[PDB]
């Protein structure tokens, strides 16, 4: 199952100035780019068109091409309706659908960072917790059935006829396996007489990876997973362990990943390899983090 | 106005004198407009390719900046971020150990 | 319905002209438009509701104001000869409903404004003796600017049947700019109707000129808004 | 111009067909209203067309639309005299409370069909001062055009039609007068006058 996300960010500075940029993610792979400077939607993968013909695509691109202008020009009128709301304003649209032959499509809209409006059923909707000054704007937008129609088309039927196309298209790219590379280091802990043992993992795909510090068969419970970090399209992760200075020895960073095939990267703290590498990377230590 | 966090890491193990790729990963910030620099010893590193800006489930934006660099014992690498939420720019240095 | 007041207005260069507009259809969007030949209507100012004003496409020289939902006004602070047109007021909740339209003429010198001289011409016996119908001609001449509405009147009632009136006035001097105009109109009745003594005829020309709030100096009569009438009677 | 109308002026013989055109280059195009403007009055909505390819009817008016060409057409079958107006084509760019787009319109002039022409030019005299008179060119067929005066002192009006409602009678009429030696026999001397024109000695 893969969540297909259409992300649009629109910034209005004042009466005159406004810009809109958009990105498209399948799973966690960028497939489409659209710049306020650019006139046509850019492909970012050699399969981002999906199982759609040029005619099917040009018509859809045109559909959004008209939308971009229309959207900008609508908002700045909605502002004119409201002394109520003031510039500068930040519009964030989050469309898409998750594929399970079952799908759940969604269209969420966020105002100034807070999510306030969504599309539901056959119209736009305010949420629970939303402010009441967003009501008249909704009543104005729900008057247009013609738009409300064309949205439902894309949500109810078009997205999955498209997404199921992409999955089938980029099967080889989405299934690509990458070997993680790993190394160790240490930093003085925020505590007295302690040491944090960084273990680095870099360059793997897909995302799900397993890292644990070990004393043989024993999993070290103070192992702290980092947050995944992006690199191209690969993944970076680090797993820390706080140790009482003098316990460094006998430990090991173990990395399990689908691309290894039951043959894990195992890094022993204080092995000839660790000694040799940690030397290859010495430095003056200014400016280190406080 | 949410304050940007900055993370600096390398693509391969750091080895002195061997060419690597430096990452600067500015996240959890709002509004989207932001100005990012990579610096080698203070002087602004010219070639900095940027990823397309995006946003996470919490609606705060994020952007990945990266440049090709050679790590040494003495040369210093830093990511300088100018954003409306901070009075002064935020300068974070590359700490190959942390 | 949408209503505009005034209906016609003659203004001086640099004068303050205001065009009030009204509707009781309980709308929220109200629009001001300008009509000029070979153009089509253009938007000047518009309002998304009470206490609101928004610049349209041609807003230079005009200020809009909305104190209530029902009413929407347009202010020309310093009136210009370049702003002589027909102005319309519309409304909507979109189905735009339009008003009757205001004729605003803006002149440089009010010393060129004249009322009309009206004269009913009587049917020729030759016409009566050849068709069994009589035609009465009315001629309202020597008037500027062109702001007239000529109506026919029988015995005290206004006739619509048998009436023809000029599409557009005739300029008395084509080799000039500030020329005065002229207008004709026709009422054709049957011969037996015209031969009746008890029958009464009256041309009625309504001319729109200076309003009594405008200062006048010249040694002739003040060219105010007035109704000038010519009259004839049936003959045995 | 964003929205164009053809022709500038269409002229029809009373009780026949009349087609008016409209071409727009407006995006997005929600709908299209046709309006009717009585000379010196507001606009009256004849019909509206929302669909991609639309057809509609109202009275004698019947309109069509094809957005695959961004084009409109207004047909009036069996035209009456009281149709002489300007018809304006108006495009709506958004289906919500959007800005309308106005064409320059089409002035429609309807000439009356005269069965029995009686080309005549009578001289009419004033009610107050017999010194002042006019010349009335009347009862002519609609083939005749009334030209202007090549002379700076002769004033001639363009033709104008009247319907006598009880009589079901319709007639053309033009008027001439001169400040200056000016005969009604030789007033409309710059127009094409019929052969069988009636010129009564005064
Ligand atoms: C599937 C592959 C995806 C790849 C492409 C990715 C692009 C990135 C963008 C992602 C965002 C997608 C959102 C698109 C919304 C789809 C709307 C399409 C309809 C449209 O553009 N309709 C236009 C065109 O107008 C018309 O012309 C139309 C003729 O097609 C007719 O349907 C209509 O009758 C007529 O009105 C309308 O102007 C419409 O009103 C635009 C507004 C869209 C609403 C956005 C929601 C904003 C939330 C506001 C609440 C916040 C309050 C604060 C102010
Ligand atoms: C964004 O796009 C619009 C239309 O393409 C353009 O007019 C505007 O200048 C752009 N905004 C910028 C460059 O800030």
């Amino acid at each position: 199952n893969y969540t297909f996300r259409c992300l649009q960010m629109s910034s209005f500075a004042n009466r005159s100035w406004s810009r809109t940029d958009s990105v498209v993610w399948l799973g966690d792979l960028q497939t489409h780019r659209w710049s306020n400077d650019s006139a046509t939607i850019s492909f970012t993968k050699p399969w981002s068109q999906g199982k759609l013909s040029n005619q099917q695509w040009e018509k859809l691109q045109h559909m959004f091409q008209v939308y971009r202008v229309s959207f900008t020009r609508d908002i700045q009128e909605l502002v004119k309706m409201m002394p109520k709301e003031d510039y500068p304003i930040e519009i964030q649209l989050s469309a898409g659908c998750e594929m399970y032959n079952a799908s759940e499509s969604f269209l969420h809209v966020a105002f100034q960072g807070k999510y306030v409006v969504r599309f539901w059923g056959t119209s736009w909707q305010t949420v629970p917790g939303a402010p009441s000054w967003l009501d008249l704007p909704i009543k104005v937008l729900n008057a247009d059935q013609g738009t409300s129609a064309t949205v439902q088309m894309l949500l109810n039927d078009t997205c999955p006829l498209f997404v199921r196309g992409l999955l089938e298209a980029g099967k080889s790219d989405l299934e690509k396996q990458e070997k993680p590379v790993a190394w160790l280091s240490s930093v003085p802990s925020s505590a007295h007489g302690h040491r944090q043992l960084v273990c680095h993992v870099s360059g793997f795909y897909p995302k799900p990876v397993w890292v644990m510090w070990m004393r043989g068969d024993q999993e070290q419970q103070g192992t702290h997973r980092g947050d995944f970090l992006p690199n191209d399209e690969t993944w970076y992760l680090q797993a820390t362990l706080d140790v009482e200075a003098g316990e460094e020895a006998g430990l090991a960073c173990r990395v399990k990943h689908s691309s290894l095939g039951g043959q894990d990267i195992i890094l022993y703290w204080g092995s000839l390899h660790h000694i040799l590498d940690a030397q290859k990377m010495v430095w003056n230590h200014r400016h280190h983090h406080h | 106005q949410k304050t940007p966090q900055i993370q600096v890491y390398s693509r391969h193990p750091p080895e002195n004198g061997k060419p690597n790729i430096l990452n600067c990963y500015v996240t959890q910030f709002h509004p989207p407009h932001i100005e990012i620099q990579m610096l080698k010893n203070g002087k602004k590193i010219p070639k900095v390719e940027m990823s397309d800006m995006s946003f996470s489930k919490d609606w705060s934006f994020y952007i990945l900046a990266h440049t090709e660099f050679t790590p040494t014992e003495t040369d210093t690498y830093a990511c300088r971020v100018k954003h409306a939420s901070m009075a002064e720019p935020k300068t974070v240095y590359w700490d190959r150990d942390m | 319905a949408v209503t505009q007041s005034p209906r016609n207005k003659v203004a001086v260069t640099g004068g303050k002209v205001t065009l009030s507009c009204n509707q009781t259809n309980n709308h929220n969007n109200m629009y001001w438009y300008r009509q000029d030949t070979g153009h089509g209507l253009r938007l000047i100012h518009y309002s998304y509701g009470a206490g609101s004003t928004e610049k349209g496409d041609i807003p230079d020289g005009y200020k809009a104001s909305r104190p209530s939902q029902e009413n929407f006004s347009l202010i020309l602070e310093l009136a210009t000869p370049s702003q002589t047109s027909v102005y319309f007021c519309a409304s909507g909740d979109a189905e735009q409903f339009f008003g009757p339209g205001t004729r605003l003429t803006v002149l440089e010198d009010l010393k060129n404004v004249f009322p009309p001289e009206v004269a009913v011409f009587e049917p020729s016996e030759a016409e009566i003796s050849h068709t069994q119908k009589a035609t009465l001609v009315c001629l309202a001449t020597g008037f500027y600017p062109d702001h007239v509405e000529l109506s026919w009147w029988v015995n005290g009632k206004e006739v619509h049947s048998g009436v023809c009136t000029d599409p557009q006035p005739l300029k008395e001097q084509p080799a000039l700019n500030d020329s005065r105009y002229a207008l004709s109109s026709r009422l054709r009745v049957s011969a037996t109707f015209w031969q009746n003594p008890r029958n009464h005829f009256r041309c009625q020309v309504q001319f729109y000129g200076l309003s009594e709030n405008d200062e006048w100096t010249q040694d002739r009569a003040k060219p105010v808004t007035q109704i000038v009438s010519a009259e004839a009677w049936g003959r045995a | 111009t964003q929205v164009e109308q053809s022709p500038q002026s269409l002229v029809v013989r009373q009780g026949e067909n009349s087609v008016l055109q409209c071409n727009y280059s407006v995006t997005p195009d929600n709908h299209l209203r046709w309006f009717k403007q009585d000379t010196g009055k507001g606009l009256v909505s004849l019909t509206v067309l929302v669909d991609q390819k639309d057809k509609t009817s109202n009275g004698r008016y019947s309109a069509t639309l094809d957005k695959d060409a961004k084009h409109s057409t207004l047909h009036i079958t069996a035209t009456l005299l009281d149709d002489t107006a300007t018809y304006i084509c108006v495009v709506g760019d958004r289906g919500s409370a959007g800005r309308l787009h106005f064409g320059a319109g089409t002035q429609l002039i309807v000439i009356p069909d005269i069965q029995n022409p009686d080309p005549a030019v009578y001289q009419l005299r004033d009610s107050k001062s017999s010194d002042k008179s006019v010349c009335l060119f009347t009862d002519f067929d609609s083939q005749t055009n009334v030209s202007q005066s090549k002379d700076s002192d002769v004033y001639i009006t363009d033709k104008c039609v009247l319907d006598m409602r009880s009589m079901d009678f319709k007639s053309n009429s033009a008027v001439a007068w001169s400040n200056k030696d000016f005969a009604c026999a030789n007033a409309f001397n710059n127009s094409i006058i019929p052969e069988d024109t009636f010129f009564p000695s005064p």
